[PDB]
């Protein structure tokens, strides 16, 4: 009953993460999101962030 | 609008990057779609931040 979500650059990840954020809202039962990540992997020196 | 798609398509194939020289339509922006392409004018996006 909990969890979170990340996902790449990708344009289909946001679409299906805006997707499954509209179906899960409008839900009778109960539902935690944490956060959400939309970290970028194309940087350079940016894998310690 | 018409002449990007076929080159685009053809070159997309061995995943070859194309640079676009008066292209402005916005039909081609996500990368999804179009894998690789370079622009040398402003997207009609930047209109709204005009």
């Amino acid at each position: 009953y909990i969890f979170s979500i990340v996902t790449t650059y990708f344009p289909g990840y946001q679409d299906f993460v805006n997707k499954i954020r509209s179906t899960i809202e409008n839900s009778f039962v109960g539902w935690e999101l944490e956060e959400v990540l939309l970290l970028d992997m194309s940087l350079d020196d940016g894998d310690s962030k | 609008h018409f002449t990007p798609t076929p080159v685009s398509y053809t070159a997309g194939f061995y995943r070859i990057p194309v640079l676009g020289l008066t292209t402005r339509m916005s039909i081609y922006s996500d990368k999804s779609i179009h894998l690789s392409f370079l622009r040398t004018v402003p997207p009609y996006s930047h209109q709204s931040s005009v």
